[PDB]
């Protein structure tokens, strides 16, 4: 449904 | 929805998630934590698509590279394409694709390192042979780019000027089995390994892991940097499923080569940047090592499709590492039959310099300590 991607610092960058 | 620059990295994230968990992250709700250094990644994207850092000859020359954290094997930046005026989601990530020849950059990991590793050579000063020579078992000559033969030269200088004769012959002295094994330990494989492979990542399959991509090269050169330890490239750190559960991914290493081997290789490769080929990647203030690559066209190609007197190539490559980061660059045109000319050839090395400049400035650039069992002498290093 809705997935969230976080960079090396843990801050959201993408929603898939 | 997601940012322009991240496209390549996410594609691999999705691929890795369902390889380890068996869930397509698009069909299942889960929060996923990655190893992408956003600032570094934006900087990567900036080197490809501006006029700021690198002077390109034209808008369709491709660059593809992968940057790894040498200590854990975490891919921190990846970009397989530049200028993409057809935004279809999750395109062909050229940065992990292996369908292009990595040429000479295969020499260090396929020839000289194993040679040293299994003690076929004793020193960076061992005298090796660049004379008229034939691919073993056949009457086919091994030519050099200049068609000449440097004669008796040291291993170091052999790697530096990048001569094909001492390269190939050194594969023959290692043995084809030993070499296939060594490449496996560095995450690279062929269905079948041949003498041609001593100067080429050209494979028969490329259906999967076969051959070399900027991913697998970065992962291999990171082993040179850290003292001989290969880590599987990683993109994901942690997954949290909708059902609250969490799987953390610890990235464990394997002994790819002796610390003395890793050091001797580094030492020679230093000279590649300084005195030889990749001088367009030389930084006076940064302890780094690398190998350049300039693949060539086939006999068929030379006659029928390539029409020039100049020095031309389908692929130009660089594979360098510092104390902390490993980076491997591929350059070329989507259609291989478009050759690289004159200035086009410097792009690979220039790209690396630019990106390596960014990651290194600030932290003290530490050099490599000469480890137990090796000593210094003249220009070279010897064993015990
Ligand atoms: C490897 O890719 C290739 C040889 N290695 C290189 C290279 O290291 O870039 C070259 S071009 C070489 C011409 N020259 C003179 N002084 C420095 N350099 C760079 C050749 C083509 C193998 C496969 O032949
Ligand atoms: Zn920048
Ligand atoms: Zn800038
Ligand atoms: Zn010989
Ligand atoms: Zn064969």
């Amino acid at each position: 449904t809705s997935s969230k991607i976080y960079d090396n610092k843990n801050q959201l960058i993408a929603d898939l | 929805n997601y940012p322009a620059y991240m496209d390549n990295y996410l594609k691999e994230v999705i691929n890795q998630v369902e390889e380890e968990t068996g869930y397509n992250l698009l069909t299942t709700g889960m929060d996923v934590y990655t190893n992408v250094d956003q600032e570094a990644q934006k900087h990567l994207w900036d080197i490809y698509n501006t006029d700021e850092y690198v002077a390109y000859p034209d808008d369709e020359l491709q660059v593809a590279s992968t940057i790894v954290d040498v200590s854990n094997g975490k891919v921190i930046a990846q970009l397989g394409a530049r200028h993409q005026s057809s935004n279809v989601s999750f395109g062909i990530n050229q940065a992990v694709e292996t369908n292009r020849d990595w040429g000479s950059t295969m020499k260090p990991i396929t020839d000289y390192a194993p040679a040293l590793e299994y003690g076929v050579y004793d020193s960076t000063a061992t005298i090796v042979h660049d004379e008229p020579y034939n691919y073993p078992g056949t009457n086919t000559p091994v030519y050099n780019w200049d068609r000449g033969y440097f004669g008796n030269i040291t291993l170091q200088y052999a790697l530096q000027q990048s001569r094909n004769v001492p390269a190939v012959e050194t594969l023959n002295k290692v043995g084809l089995n030993r070499a296939k094994t060594f490449l496996n330990g560095l995450g690279i494989d062929y269905p079948s390994i041949h003498y041609s492979n001593a100067i080429s990542s050209n494979t028969t399959e490329s259906d999967k892991k076969y051959g070399a991509s900027s991913e697998k090269m970065a992962a291999a050169y990171a082993a040179f940097a850290n003292g001989g330890t290969y880590y599987k490239p990683m993109y994901i750190h942690k997954v949290v499923f909708s059902d609250g559960s969490e799987k953390e991914f610890s990235n464990v290493g394997t002994r790819a080569m002796k610390e003395t081997t890793a050091y001797m290789m580094t030492d020679m490769m230093k000279t590649v940047l300084s005195y030889g080929t990749g001088q367009n990647a030389y930084l006076a203030w940064l302890p780094q090592a690398g190998k350049t690559g300039t693949s060539n066209y086939t006999d068929e190609e030379i006659e029928n499709h390539i029409k020039t007197s100049q020095f031309v190539a389908p692929d130009e490559l660089f594979a360098g590492y510092t104390r902390k980061y490993s980076m491997a660059v591929w350059t070329g045109y989507s259609n291989r039959l478009t050759p690289l000319v004159g200035n086009g050839l410097t792009v690979a090395a220039k790209v690396y310099r630019s990106m390596m400049t960014y990651l290194s400035e600030g932290s003290n650039p530490e050099d490599w300590n000469i480890p137990e069992g090796l000593y210094r002498n003249g220009e070279f290093v010897f064993k015990n």
